[PDB]
């Protein structure tokens, strides 16, 4: 409603109204349903994880493949036995 | 031996018109001795600053004038110390005086001595803070880390 | 976990609609302080049937219940105090307050249309008369 | 692999990883007093930016453009959600299809494969995408075989 | 009038511009970052309605009304509710008119500033979003729906600080100017929920007539309500800059000068006298309080008042000065005559605002000669002497600093007139130290 | 309705995983496609039978079935979707349809590896939509190797370590739960006893209420981390695969709290009304110990799983300080920390693999080269900060209202324990700024080639985006995730026996 009220030190008077979502907390679930459309925005193309300046590819691979230094000593040996 | 030239076109309408507000935003509280005038319908002596909750003052007369009589002197004080020469407000006179006979530049010297190395020390707060906020943490963590 | 010092606002069967659980601060014995702490209270439950009055009002029996709690126990904590004269019609006016808060919960249980307003018109004419009381 | 060492260690909390503000080799010079106008407008610039990923080519873009203006007005004119969610069903079946049907590129098999003498080529495209189940080419048992000309 | 029901359209007004760049700053980088002056035009404009939809609301309430305010349950859930809302009463009006006018006014500015640099339209979203959240924050009903905004303008003050983000000065200060507030709203957020527990609600109506009349005697609570206040005290005392915590406003000013101009005369004003004057109703039952925050004014005065000496940077000379005159506002609220500290609050913002825009504009005017360099410029040791070469800009500078020094035909001077009548009608303890810092700001 | 969904909804991920097997088709291209779908349906299934199919307004169960399956101790195929678990449901599903779409650039295996995630997706539904005790144990454990092999054969340097840690300590922790499982089973088990519903008329004698209490408050300890019992957590959250700590930090941890709610506070009341201060006091304490420890760190993973320990002792807290809406407040919180943390996590993961360089140190200046990834970083950094309006905001502020309003707290500890929380605002942005201004502002080298160093391309800025919008959608009106009405059931059995 529109209640009256008279402060002690001013003018006031307020209104106020409660409110809230029926239902359609379903329907804003049903349009969130659109992560079915995570399908468009996928097939595009990657930005650097299919380009050339990359190979191998698990989470640690790439960074700590790193032990081509042994296959550089088994070459060096290699070598000596030359 | 280029030259401060004027900036853009677009930097002076808003010190402009804001210039147009610190002149007239003090008609909001103007006075209160009859308001100021007689016509003038535009709310003249009913001052403004009426949103609020709900000759002149003799005794305010003198409060002002001690308050702009400080103001005068700490502007005197600045020109006297920082303002130019070649006008006609530095005398000069008492400026060729207060340096021929001056008696305690060793004691006054001093005081500066101080007051910068306040100023730039940045009100030393400042580094209290530092010296036991930011670096009490910075303990704090190790301690709780070993 | 909370007990009542004036039991007459408990009909046949003493309970109620009320959701105990509730957290009511401490205002102090008087009545300034609970005459004042009901007015707002039972403000609210008018603007309740502004927006869910209708639009599946699955809603209202979560707020009538809590801001008609309120007034249950404050109104208790007023009748308390208060002169001997003026506690019967205070009474009486309690009795049919909350006897219409119950038809209003039981009514609005049921998920009707026409009943929820038709019942709620009784609790507005006499929620607007406990506004004057005071 | 020579990997040389490191030096007079750091401040622990070094304000920014920087250069110290005293060689920050311009101010405003990094950042604002730098922007002049040359070109290129706004349309021909956006349908110039889609296009890099050839996102769809075909009949995959139809199904994928004209779906979202008919599951927004789905909520309005209502229709049975049962409708509405065999909708996107078939949707996420039918584009699927279509991608895992679609050729093959180097960068998507495995890292000892990825790097071949360059005639990964005529191993992968046309060798691969022209039969069904064949493993005349089974290599994947790395030791190095290759087994192939 | 009846011009209330449809004003709630006032804190949300410039928001359809921000979420229609960002968007595009994000998604399409390429192409908004390529109608870069135009997209100044969508947000002047918008918000220049908000400005003609204020006065239009003030001036009722100059010619005499009721305030208003709406509530809504935004939250029906087990055992309890929570509400949103707004107020419009004549403090309401003030600062609504006091932003927006700065806002509209420092647009523009920043339109002929930012136009050399990269970060033009980033740097327009951070504005209006900035604007459109102070706009709600000063608008608002209850405590917890202010909290809301109140870091809200704090997150926007960090954002626009280390805005160029690459300065290695100016990454070293945004962390700095977020800590000291959040170590503010955490002393609000105690306070708040002190409050809630001692009286049960959270809006104004009810909190102003519980505390104040009905409270049980003392079951300790007394100490409670003498402390959780404090505690509201310390969040305004930190928003703005006060003696405790002011080391934030001085390095703060390391970012854009519009921004310099519009967090120290727009949020660093607002936020932190605003709350206070607003939650005066409660603190005249805390005699304590009413002292401690005179003693904490007049101690941030004349502290801020002995550190623009000597200080040869415009920028930060400027910041320390502005402190300085905050000092003034927070020692008026302490003695119940804030009517008169809200019209020093009105003249010391744009008195304040158009010094430094001067300052920026003789930065930029002069930079050229020197490198382009921060204490190779703006450092007015080595400047100095500039009425011949760009007048326009130097009489705004002139007769803003005369305003600010006080003079009676300019503005700056009935205020702070005012106040020190009051103050040496309160006692001279503090009086004399108001009345010597009136000399020294002059100097 | 009497067609099975849940059943379906269990059993449909790790069936339709197993035809990854025995299909010789290609190296990495179809698998993807061929999970994704998978993925897809089950979340559109899973949507579907909650919209159409379920109250908001009856604190009862609903959909559930039942069968026989070993009848010698009487465990039961018993299953059964309610309140507490619907939001927990709803957001598994989401995080680990958007995590295995995060995880499409993998080639080393990817068929061992989707078919692991399909399995992980099913356990995470099946332990979180149980209804018989023991079928929860299961649920439970059933994913404890498939974590440890994705933990094993991807991610970080000290993979082996880290993942042999975390598999001893799971399941030694477990072996509490076993060991309330054996003692509430026996307990008179003519009277049902393994069906998790007709338990909450159960009164067992005291000295006993303690055992069975503790016996499950360890395991959920162990799962959930606190003080005494997070050593693990550092280890096992710095050496992921980002897609697999993405659902490992927004789920894994969150089981350790709804099993709490529901075993716990629905069945030991006596029990637990008896030890809540204790919990709150821990939380408490927690709240400021993670976060004191986080800024401590030195490589920015850790520090994230630091942050993540911290946030934890908010659900702690409204577990305990029994009101309905600490508990309520509790079930937001762990969904806007599955949100945060696990998009957190994805960035911190996103952002390496990029620069190669752990230690918070030597990160010059990424703005430069990528904005994107800084953007999305900040803004949620800022959502981790508990700033107002994304969702981070509004869960710590009902959680302070349910310790509040309490009624088990009079007065003393319940300003100085909202005192000791409260510093956590001021303690939690000194740690995520040093690390936003160390690895992002500043400016390094002159970093122009465009050579290992590309801002997000369009699947990655598409999952932020996704993740994001949730976050200012809760934040700005919280009914969305208040649809709990079984909380007004849950604390009715507590509220008014002694003490
Ligand atoms: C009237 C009497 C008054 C008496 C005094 C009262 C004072 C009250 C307020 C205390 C002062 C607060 C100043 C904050 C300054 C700041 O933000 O620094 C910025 C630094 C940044 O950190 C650092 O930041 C660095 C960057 S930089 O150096 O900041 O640029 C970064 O490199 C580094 O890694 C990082 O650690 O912050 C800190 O290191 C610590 C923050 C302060 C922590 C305060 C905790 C709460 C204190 C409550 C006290 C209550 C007292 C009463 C108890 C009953
Ligand atoms: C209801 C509650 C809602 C709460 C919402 C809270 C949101 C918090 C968002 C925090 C964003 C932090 C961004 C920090 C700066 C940054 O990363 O910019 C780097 C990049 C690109 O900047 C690029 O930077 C360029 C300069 S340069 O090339 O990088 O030197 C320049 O062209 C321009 O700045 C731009 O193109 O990010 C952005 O600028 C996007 C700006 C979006 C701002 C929206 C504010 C609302």
């Amino acid at each position: 409603n529109q209640r009256d009220w008279v402060v002690t030190k001013s003018i006031w008077h307020l209104s106020d109204t409660a409110i809230k979502s029926f239902y359609t907390f379903y329907a804003m679930f049903t349009v969130w349903g659109v992560c079915f459309f995570a399908s468009m925005k996928a097939s595009m193309a990657d930005p650097f994880y299919d380009s050339e300046h990359y190979r191998g590819q698990g989470g640690d691979g790439t960074v700590h493949w790193y032990y081509d230094r042994q296959e550089d000593i088994e070459a060096t040996a290699r070598g000596d036995l030359l | 031996f280029a030259y401060p030239h004027e900036t853009g076109n677009t930097m002076l309408f808003p010190l402009l018109i804001l210039l147009l507000f610190t002149l007239f935003i003090g008609f909001i509280g103007i006075s209160f001795d009859n308001g100021g005038m007689d016509n003038g319908i535009a709310e003249l002596t009913i001052l403004s600053k009426w949103l609020t909750p709900s000759v002149n003052s003799y005794e305010f007369i003198t409060n002002a004038i001690s308050s702009v009589t400080l103001a005068i002197f700490g502007l005197f004080i600045a020109y006297i110390f920082y303002g130019s020469a070649y006008s006609f407000f530095q005398n000069l006179d008492l400026i060729n005086s207060f340096v021929k006979r001056n008696p305690k530049k060793e004691f006054l010297d001093q005081v500066k001595k101080n007051i910068y190395s306040w100023s730039y020390n940045r009100g030393y707060i400042d580094i209290f803070y530092t010296r036991v906020f930011t670096l009490g943490i910075r303990g704090l963590t190790e301690l709780t880390e070993f | 976990k909370i007990r009542n010092k004036e039991i007459n606002n408990g009909e046949t069967g003493t309970r109620s609609f009320v959701k105990n659980g509730i957290y009511m601060a401490d205002i102090g014995p008087s009545f300034a302080a609970h005459a004042y702490r009901v007015r707002s209270s039972a403000f609210d439950l008018l603007a309740l049937e502004d927006l869910l009055g209708k639009e599946a009002s699955n809603y209202v029996n979560k707020y009538l219940r809590l801001k008609a709690t309120f007034i249950y126990y404050d109104f208790d904590k007023l009748i308390t105090a208060a002169d001997p004269d003026a506690k019967p019609p205070l009474l009486d006016l309690a009795n049919r307050l909350f006897d219409s808060f119950e038809k209003l919960q039981a009514a609005v249980t049921t998920k009707d249309d026409t009943d929820i307003g038709s019942c709620y018109a009784d609790t507005k004419l006499i929620l607007q008369e406990v506004m004057t009381r005071m | 692999e020579p990997d040389l060492q490191e030096d007079p260690i750091d401040k622990w909390r070094t304000n920014g990883v920087s250069p110290e503000d005293f060689v920050y080799g311009v101010y405003d010079g990094h950042h604002t007093y730098d922007e002049g106008q040359e070109k290129k407008g706004f349309w021909e610039d956006v349908s110039e930016w889609y296009q890099e990923a050839e996102p769809p080519q075909g009949f995959q873009a139809l199904i994928s453009w004209s779906f979202p203006p008919a599951v927004i007005l789905g909520m309005a004119f209502d229709v049975p959600g049962e409708y509405l969610y065999i909708g996107a069903a078939i949707f996420i079946v039918v584009f699927c299809i279509i991608e895992m049907d679609k050729p093959d590129k180097p960068h998507n098999f495995e890292p000892e494969i990825y790097m071949m003498e360059r005639s990964k080529r005529d191993k992968l495209i046309a060798d691969y995408n022209s039969m069904d189940i064949w493993d005349f080419n089974e290599k994947y048992g790395e030791l190095w075989d290759f087994t192939v000309n | 009038e009846h011009t209330y029901q449809y004003a709630w359209v006032i804190p949300l007004l410039p928001l359809p511009v921000i979420m229609s760049m960002g968007f595009g700053l994000i998604l399409i980088p390429t192409a908004t970052k390529n109608l870069r002056r135009i997209w100044a035009f969508p947000s002047v404009l918008l918000l220049s309605i908000a400005m003609v939809f204020s006065v239009q609301l003030s001036i009722q309430q100059i010619n005499g009304s009721s305030i208003y305010q709406y509530l809504w349950s935004w939250t029906v859930n087990n055992d309890f509710s929570l509400e949103f809302g707004y107020l419009i009463d004549p403090l309401t009006s003030i600062m609504l008119i006091l932003i927006t006018t700065v806002g509209i006014l420092v647009l523009i500015y920043s339109d002929g500033y930012m136009s050399h640099d990269e970060g033009y339209l980033r740097f327009f979203v951070y504005i209006s979003f900035f604007n459109t959240s102070m706009l709600g924050l000063v608008t608002s009903s209850n405590l917890i729906q202010i909290y809301f905004f109140w870091e809200l303008v704090g997150m926007c003050s960090y954002l626009l600080i280390g805005f160029w983000f690459t300065r290695p000065i100016a990454a070293s200060a945004c962390q700095k100017a977020f800590v000291t507030n959040r170590v503010g709203d955490f002393g609000l957020l105690l306070g708040i929920l002190g409050f809630f527990w001692i009286t049960g609600s959270l809006e104004f109506r009810d909190l102003f007539q519980i505390a104040n009349n009905w409270i049980p005697n003392n079951g300790i609570n007394s100490l409670l309500t003498t402390l959780c206040a404090f505690l509201l005290f310390l969040g305004a005392v930190a928003k703005s800059a006060q003696f405790p915590l002011h080391v934030w406003l001085p390095d703060a000013m390391e970012g854009p000068t519009p921004i310099s101009a519009l967090i120290h005369a727009a949020t660093m004003v607002a936020a932190g006298i605003f709350l206070l004057a607003r939650l005066l109703p409660l603190f005249i039952s805390l005699p304590l309080i009413m002292s401690f925050i005179s003693l904490v004014g007049t101690i941030t005065l004349f502290l801020g008042a002995t550190l623009a000496l000597a200080q040869r940077d415009i920028k930060r000379s400027l910041a320390y000065s502005t402190m300085s005159q905050l000092g003034y506002m927070m020692l008026a609220l302490g003695i119940g005559s804030y009517q008169a500290a809200l019209f020093h609050l009105i003249t010391h913002a744009y008195s304040k605002a158009l010094l430094f825009l001067g300052s920026g504009s003789v930065i930029h005017s002069m930079e050229p000669l020197v490198g382009y360099s921060p204490d190779k410029s703006q450092n007015m040791v080595l400047m100095g002497g500039l009425r011949k070469y760009i007048p326009i800009t130097r009489t705004t500078f002139l007769w803003g600093t005369l305003s600010l020094c006080g003079i009676p035909p300019l503005a700056c001077f009935w205020s702070k007139d005012e106040i020190l009548s009051n103050s040496w009608l309160y006692s001279p303890f503090f009086g004399i130290i108001a009345s010597f810092t009136a000399g020294l700001t002059a100097f | 309705s009497y067609f099975p969904w849940l059943t379906i909804l269990v059993v449909l991920p790790i069936f339709a995983g197993s035809l990854i097997f025995f299909l010789p088709h290609k190296g990495n291209k179809i698998v993807r496609w061929y999970t994704i779908s998978i993925c897809l349906l089950e979340f559109l299934l899973m949507t579907y039978a909650f919209c159409y199919h379920f109250q908001l307004e009856d604190p009862l169960i609903q959909l559930k079935e039942d069968y026989k399956w070993i009848d010698v101790f009487d465990f039961h195929w018993r299953l059964g979707i309610d309140g507490l678990s619907l939001g927990s449901i709803l957001l598994t599903g989401f995080i680990t349809t958007l995590a295995t779409l995060a995880a499409w650039p993998i080639t080393r295996n990817s068929r061992l590896f989707y078919f692991l995630m399909l399995a992980m997706y099913s356990g995470q539904i099946g332990l979180f939509s149980s209804r018989d005790l023991l079928l929860f144990f299961i649920m439970w454990e059933l994913e404890l190797i498939p974590v440890y092999l994705l933990l094993s054969m991807w991610g970080g340097k000290r993979r082996l370590y880290s993942a042999t840690k975390f598999i001893l300590y799971t399941a030694g922790g477990s072996i509490f739960f076993l060991i309330g499982v054996l003692g509430m089973g026996l307990y008179g088990s003519n009277e049902p006893g393994l069906d998790l519903e007709r338990l909450i008329n159960q009164s067992y004698p005291a000295t006993l209420e303690i055992l069975l209490y503790f016996g499950f408050l360890i395991a959920y300890a162990v799962k959930l981390p606190i003080i005494p019992l997070h050593t693990w957590l550092p280890d096992t959250h710095g050496e992921a695969h980002y897609s697999t700590c993405m659902l490992l930090a927004g789920i894994l941890l969150k089981m350790g709290a709804y099993g709490l709610i529901r075993i716990n506070m629905e069945l030991l009341p006596h029990a637990h009304y008896l030890f809540s201060p204790w919990l709150v006091i821990i939380g408490a304490i927690q709240i400021i110990y993670a976060a004191s420890t986080s800024l401590g760190q030195r490589n920015f993973k850790k520090r994230i799983a630091y942050s993540s320990v911290s946030h934890m002792g908010f659900i702690i807290i409204g577990i305990g300080s029994i009101t309905n809406i600490g508990l309520n407040g509790a079930i937001l919180q762990i969904l806007s920390h599955g949100f945060i943390g696990a998009t957190l996590f994805f960035l911190a993961g996103t952002a390496s693999d990029r620069m190669r360089l752990v230690y918070l140190e030597e990160l010059g200046g990424i703005s430069i080269p990528m904005p994107k990834i800084f953007t999305m970083f900040s803004s949620f950094s800022m959502a981790s900060l508990a700033l107002p309006g994304m969702s981070g905001f509004v869960a710590e502020l009902v959680v302070f209202f349910g310790l509040i309003t309490s009624p088990k707290f009079l007065l003393m500890p319940k300003a100085l324990i909202t005192f000791v929380m409260a510093i956590g605002m001021i303690l939690t942005p000194i740690y995520l700024l040093s690390m936003l201004r160390q690895m992002f502002y500043g400016y390094k080298l002159f970093n122009v080639p465009n050579a290992n160093f590309v801002d997000s391309g369009p699947r990655e800025l598409f999952i932020l985006i996704c993740i994001f919008l949730p976050v200012i959608g809760i934040g700005i009106y919280p009914d969305f995730v208040l649809s709990l009405s079984v909380d007004r059931v849950e604390a009715l059995l507590s509220n008014y026996y002694p003490k």
